[PDB]
């Protein structure tokens, strides 16, 4: 899964 | 509300003890009864109360996933058919989530984002706004689905035109919200041209404006543009 | 109980399904609800009971540690006074922990302990028991703390017996037994020569019966021979 | 903290 903040 | 006897300022002192205990669950409760006090929030309190529904949702999130994906191999050509308990089970971990989604889409809409001026609180809620519609929709199935994702698109871009009229590029905010946004179109809207010339050109933005900032703001802004080139490798 | 009408059978497959998304309070609801069924439990199925509860206890035990360590912290000389909060949300975990405790007591009492006669039900149930007292005791302070502790001696007690004359030197439930029992020694009774005698003795004679066994066997022995060691290499 | 099964 790709990057969240 | 259960903590509505509970002074706010104690409040946000439990929350941030629930942090150090990592009872993410207990800290998004302080957090709200915090936030129905009434009062706007500060920086600090903003940052409590994001951290929280992240992590409980953040676990739910992953707990979906995991049985959801059970389910798609029990629905695959020549699986045993073992009755509805792993579509049961995976109902009971979705409602859950999305009545936390729904919570926190409360508690900005009464009424943190209508009293929210300043852009740092108005992008920050905005993000908060379109994150958990992001979340409801990475579930959704049925007549509602599109107006999720609209409402996420639209929460996500109503932050984007404000964090670029009154921040500047190096802004963290700005930065999450761009990285985040980025996702929502790439995972949710289908649209992975989108996701990244979001990513590059914000990246890009945020290099040319590192030289106006101290050594810890560097820190700050450097961190979220190293997710912003992961994604970028994650996707070319 | 909410699980009184859901299939025995399907909350086992649904606590199977949370042990696999990590949702381990999931898991000891629907382990309580099996228990509640009345019929005895199988090897695998007490297995997934003590796990849950295991899981969900020590979550909030370490919780409950990182919160007595501020509180201690804040009772030092010099320390600024910062009002009540610190002690009412220790108080808070720690009544939630407390609640737990009895949960899994009273699962055993009401049956599981009565009609285990076999060795592996019997001695599994009654170390379990000696746990939960053992975390009853890491939290208590008041007039029946030596009734708590002396539970946990007594239960521990009772299951040491059967073991040495029921099972093997190397059986695991027999190993973890006397694992946990050595803990309770060093770590709440004030008795470390007693915790380091037992867990010298314990890993000796495990070590000359391994000889019997199938590297299957031989593989979960010696797992829980080298706690045993590590134990002694903190306590020596 | 010493280990426990
Ligand atoms: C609504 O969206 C919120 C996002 C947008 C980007 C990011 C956000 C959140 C937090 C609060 C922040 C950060 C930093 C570390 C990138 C994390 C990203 C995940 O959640 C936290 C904000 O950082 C703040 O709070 C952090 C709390 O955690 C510590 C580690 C104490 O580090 C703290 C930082 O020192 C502090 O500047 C960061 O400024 C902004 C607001
Ligand atoms: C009441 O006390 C229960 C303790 C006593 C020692 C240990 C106990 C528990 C579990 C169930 C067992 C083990 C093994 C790995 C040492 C762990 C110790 C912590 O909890 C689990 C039991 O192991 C069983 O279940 C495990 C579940 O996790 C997997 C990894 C699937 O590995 C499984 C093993 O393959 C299986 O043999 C082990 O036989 C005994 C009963």
């Amino acid at each position: 899964f790709p990057a969240t903040v | 509300g259960a903590m509505g006897s509970m002074e706010r300022a104690s409040l946000i002192q439990k929350a941030k003890l629930a942090e150090q205990a990592e009872r993410y669950e207990d800290m998004a409760a302080f957090m709200k009864g915090a936030v129905e006090k009434g009062e706007e929030l500060s920086c600090e309190e903003r940052n409590l109360l994001s951290v929280a529904y992240k992590n409980v949702v953040g676990g739910q999130r992953a707990a979906w996933r995991v049985l959801s994906s059970i389910e798609q191999k029990s629905n695959e050509e020549g699986s045993e058919e073992k009755g509805p308990e792993v579509r049961e089970y995976r109902e009971k971990v979705e409602t859950e989530l999305q009545g936390v989604c729904d919570t926190v889409l409360g508690l900005l809409d009464s009424h943190l984002i209508k009293e929210a001026g300043d852009a740092e609180s108005r992008v920050f809620y905005l993000k908060m706004k379109g994150d958990y519609y992001r979340y409801l929709a990475e579930v959704a199935t049925g007549d509602d689905k599109k107006r999720i994702i609209d409402s996420a698109r639209s929460a996500y871009q109503e932050a984007m035109d404000i964090s670029k009229k009154e921040m500047p590029p190096t802004n963290p905010i700005r930065l999450g919200l761009a990285l985040n946004f980025s996702v929502f179109h790439y995972e949710i809207a289908n649209s992975p041209e989108e996701a990244i010339s979001l990513a590059k050109t914000t990246f890009d933005e945020a290099m040319a404006d590192l030289h106006t900032l101290s050594e810890d703001s560097y820190k700050d802004s450097t961190l979220i543009m190293q997710l912003l080139r992961d994604n970028l490798t994650l996707w070319t």
